[PDB]
């Protein structure tokens, strides 16, 4: 089983988006109004799941066949999984999921009127390499309109989980493509106060990575929380 | 002073979350292994149990998008981190609440102690994590069971709750469904009665 | 019949892009190497086909219904016509054509791996009305592959044909979207030697004219050789 | 000095601009008005000519994608600028060089006389605009006729290029196609034979 | 046998010297009027010879002693060889050659004035270590004239030939010495458009590597094409 | 965009680059082991044949310092990487043209057939590097033979030349020196019949 | 992005607004003509009704200085744009709450039905406007009756509206003032019963 091995650094939560963020709507009603009670970490938090185990199909991570041929932009977006020290986190479990082409979800509740795309699903999933290394294969994900202010369009974006080494690491994210007019507009985005913080969750375009007469590449790093030995405890 | 790489920021989960984390959930086709809400095997070793709850937002309506994620000991007080669906049992698992299941469950097994940094034993307890549409960052808590009373008044995590009317926000209630010891666990994320959450 | 009664400002033909301009490689053998020959403008060269009688279809500038729905980012593309002095231009031809989503194109030709749209064709036609304006309702364009150097990508684009009152304002040009990064590193771009002339090309997002939950929209303004009446001639 | 706004930059037509200007040449379905090759109907009043040509790029190889716009003055020597399919006679028109066809056509009649903006005689001619991927700005040239030797001397068009030579360039060869009245007029883009191209 | 398991980096042309450099005399008539035709990479482009088993001599790399001593300052060149990843290159050959002190070739077509140095030959060889580092002692070379324009000279330089991993990778550079006021007056370097291009070809004087009351020392790094994995393919 | 070190930039090889390279060429003393133009030992399996070529300027004048590297598969299509001058066959080898001798050789056998990365099977060929004075960054062809109508037909590199006419440069032409099995392939670096280069 | 000159920033009212938009209701002369409470003459078609409600603040406190605008379309479901005292019916007038009235009145007809933009009938509605001191920008909101249960049902506008405790805000209850037909539509600013306000 599990050790309590690990101390992770402390979360800034001056760096991450704050529980209440007004201009996204929703948040008014899910955000406690109650301070959250620090604790110390124990084996609890500092231990997680380890999915090296899990049997992963062929095209887990490949959305242009895991579903003809889905209509749009392919691409490949790739990166790795780092921790604040900067040492790579192999062997962890990332899950990608976004819309199809024209900003539609395959979901019910997603009445947008762009249609579904019948070779297309949208979910993925890559447990990282040795060196804390992802790829997927898909299509660049469309805009899409919300209830939220009267005019209101995310920017094209990839929801993104990561596993990490325990339950303290684990993030949920998204990501957003360089050069996209619509990131400053967007309400989800502003939830994050530093403009330092937005720019970690653009995508850049990799032409390195990129596969001639086929594909185009993004690449998008990411950061845990650092993993330092207990020492003197 | 010294600074690391900063952390890539959090984004909420989006309305959406069940298409790529709780797939049948989304009434779409699930692959070959799916994460889901079954820890135990009906041969795994401990008391089996069900667990049960719905999730309030402040204006005291039903959240019918959340995600939940938990990890438990097994019944050893033993942290299982090798996950495969072969296993009698997992000590992580996924569940959510839907348009068309407002409450969520979770089959497994009641878990052992363990003891904190300083080894002091915590009372039995299930870590939670709360993911949905409108939180921007992921809420942590804990599940303890009603029926360890005589634990919970010792727990060193329960103890850091200045006020004890908070503490019992934490506290699951006992009950039976289809004759099988069931713990109902409701999550009230803000205003009354609005349940504890932690930094770690 | 038409009458010689103008004169438009001569070219300024190191704004325009030079006939070589060797990246694009198709231009090292379709560039004259002899200089042109200037001449004065006549009736010949100051007169030209007037459309205002052609018939045009009812979804002539609709490309999501002209060819179910096509797959893809939904947009308007408006804008305006004018020349230099800054008078607008009625009654005149625009003409566009572009690729699919995917950036493949319904053209013999076009062999990239990208699936065709069963529900889309990609030409539009629209007459300007009385104050120089027209729009066109349609998909956004995927970026494509090209044989140039090894790993060329042109920028998601429109093609626009401009007919203006002679044979002496008609013009061709490309529409490029802000922001794409693809735009920098374009051969067929960077045929413009000014980085301002470049800039006249983007299209930019235009969140006031766009249909909420329903499509986003650019603004791309045209600008024709000026018009003047002739004097002491 | 003064500025004015600048005109929008010219870019090449492309590879594909068959689709957006030449549907038919393309073989995609066409709308129900398109502007092409007829600008004279049979009982349209003059002399019926058919013209063809080919295009040729620096290396002496055939241009198979050229996209070309004509315009030229009716029998009496008048401009005609009121488009419609209706007309007899439209001054307007557009042809292509294809894959499938390396040759472009156009079916017209022979262009009456029109003067100068100093009153002087310009020899019967066609103003010719070309278009295709390659060319970033499109190329203007005149088509004259071998028939019209009187007239082409005393052109003040003809006459502003400096050598006698490049004049030729600019002259259509007057052949028969199945007993039609024609004219050849082939263009060099680039190089040996090098077709004269006006700026204005 | 070889195997096609890699892909290399696009060259930029933008960055290395163009074909057609007019003021480099002899490039006017040995440049290519046609376009260059860009092919996929295959087995053909990305494999190349390994030099690892050739016999190399014991003095093979010190032009000190592989032809009494050179008269000219002692020096030792070295560095490392990585490619556009930072990966070092291991087992590589490469091979250099340059003038006397006085600027003299030991070529037939060498009639400059300056005298030939009985002890002086000018050719070296060495593979690169296993962290791809190579090293080579020898004089530093003088400045030449050379018939280009009627008093050009060439700044003093060492000619270098890189194999790499494949014939994609292979190339041939010249290296110069920091400081050398010749540098922007040739039209050699000058073949070069970006400044920032020219810097990576100057050698750094490196005391730490110098040899007390011995030899100095120069450091030159070289960049070969960034080599990756083959993916989605 | 991602941007990653820069390649160290090409330089011209200049006038000696046979003193560094082609030691025998430049009239010097050569080393034990010297890189050079017999990639087959005489009892290499396949057809032993002899490469030779003239490479012209472009005003037609012959380049009497060019440095040449060929790489090849055997007989069997394979590349040999494993340079070994005790080997029968190495996929490598060097050549060059001087004052003394214009025209460059090359002893070797015909190469076996290899498959692109796509799978489908290229005509035999050798690619070629060219490096002289005057030529800033070298120059990459292809030598194929004109005793292989039917694989070059089909060559899917072959046919990425978009004009036909362009092809024929790449294929040399067989004959015989002193009864052995030759090919002549003369390289045009500009002008008449220039030869194609690619980029990769 | 393209960006339009700004509009012009909103401030509160203030607590004389009645000065300049309610003279009477100010206690201070009016001129000839006022727009005020009155929609309907007593001949207007259209079944009369009286409409009175109270605006409660955050501590459940009344709000004695507020002023509201409202626009309706007649009982044939026409909104009539042409505002003239000589009218049988207007559809717009205004009203206020006083320290001498914490009640507003006004005098009108049960609207018809109008269609939205896609051709969706809505329930019948009144919109309203509210300005007063501490209220930065005025808030939008809509009244509907309680007697329409069957059309409130289908409104697209109502619909909009997430949770149907949150719809029942906007329902005004039917009653009698001096056995006249009336409806009650009080209004809460911020908390418990917190009354929905539209964006548009
Ligand atoms: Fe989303
Ligand atoms: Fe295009
Ligand atoms: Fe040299
Ligand atoms: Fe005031």
């Amino acid at each position: 089983p599990a050790q309590d091995n690990s101390r992770f650094v402390i979360r800034d939560r001056n760096w991450h988006p704050k529980a209440l963020t007004p201009d996204y709507k929703t948040s008014i009603a899910r955000s406690p109004r109650q301070a959250l009670v620090s604790i110390p970490q124990s084996i609890s938090e500092t231990t997680g799941p380890n999915f090296s185990h899990l049997g992963f199909g062929a095209h887990d991570h490949d959305l242009l066949l895991n579903f003809g041929l889905p209509i749009g932009e392919r691409i490949i977006v790739a990166g790795r999984v780092v921790d604040q020290y900067g040492k790579p986190v192999p062997n962890t479990l990332v899950e990608m999921w976004q819309a199809n082409a024209g900003g539609r979800y395959r979901h019910k509740n997603d009445r947008y009127l762009a249609p579904l795309d019948p070779n297309f699903g949208g979910v993925g999933r890559c447990l990282t390499d040795s060196d804390g290394y992802y790829s997927f294969r898909t299509i660049k994900p469309g805009p899409h309109p919300w209830r939220n202010g009267p005019n209101d369009w995310r920017p094209a974006h990839i929801h993104f989980g990561i596993s990490g080494p325990s339950i303290a690491t684990k993030l949920i994210t998204q990501l957003y493509f360089e050069g996209d007019p619509l990131i400053p507009m967007c309400p989800i985005v502003k939830s994050i106060a530093n403009p330092e913080a937005v720019q970690q969750l653009i995508a850049k375009l990799d032409m390195n990575n990129a596969n001639p007469m086929d594909c185009l590449a993004y690449r998008f790093d990411i950061v845990l929380r650092g993993q330092r030995k207990t020492h003197f405890e | 002073p010294i600074e690391l790489l900063p952390e890539t920021p959090s984004q909420t989960a989006g309305p959406y979350v069940h298409i790529g984390l709780a797939l049948e959930a989304a009434g779409n086709p699930t692959r070959d292994q799916e994460i889901w809400n079954r820890l135990a095997k009906p041969d795994a070793p401990g008391e089996h149990i069900l667990l049960l709850g719905q999730v309030y937002d402040g204006n005291g309506h039903l959240v019918r998008d959340s995600f939940l994620e938990v990890w438990q000991a097994d019944a050893n007080g033993e942290y299982q981190d090798a996950y495969n669906l072969e296993n009698a049992f997992n000590s992580f698992g996924r569940t959510a609440t839907t348009f068309d299941a407002g409450e969520w469950t979770l089959h497994t097994v009641k878990p052992g102690v363990v003891n904190n940094a300083a080894g002091v034993p915590m009372a039995p307890h299930i870590n939670i994590s709360l993911f949905a549409r409108g939180i921007n960052i992921h809420l942590h808590t804990r599940l303890y069971f009603d029926d360890e009373a005589q634990a919970n008044a010792k727990c060193p995590v329960l103890n850091l709750i200045e006020q004890p009317q908070r503490r019992e926000t934490l506290i699951a209630k006992r009950c039976e469904v289809d004759g099988k010891t069931a713990y109902r666990f409701d999550i009230r994320i803000q205003g009354e009665g609005e349940t504890v959450f932690f930094d770690f």
